[PDB]
């Protein structure tokens, strides 16, 4: 175990482990839903619950 | 000597058009009358009849 940067001292390190995305991440490919809408507006039960 | 099919429709001669009902397709069929109301383009049919 360690120090841990910030939970110990204050020696401002100048070095570390950053984890990043390997790529882009918003490239394209937006979803898309298709819709479909009831077709009676006068037999949509709406009741329960 | 050839007929080959023999239906019972409905007299044309009588139900004329001056009862405003298009009888060809088999069944009767008067055009605005019992209308469902908010339905799409078509569904003005199933009951048309």
């Amino acid at each position: 175990q360690v120090g841990i940067p910030k939970l110990e001292v204050d020696h401002i390190s100048f070095s570390n482990v950053v984890s990043m995305m390997t790529a882009n991440i918003r490239t394209g490919d937006d979803m898309a839903v298709e819709r479909v809408n009831p077709d009676d507006v006068r037999a949509i039960n709406i009741r329960n619950a | 000597y050839g007929a080959a099919v023999v239906n019972i429709d409905l007299n044309r001669d009588f139900f004329d058009t001056a009862t405003g009902i298009d009888l060809t397709k088999g069944i009767p069929l008067v055009q605005d009358l019992l209308v469902p109301i908010g339905v799409t383009a078509g569904a003005e049919q199933s009951a048309e009849y």
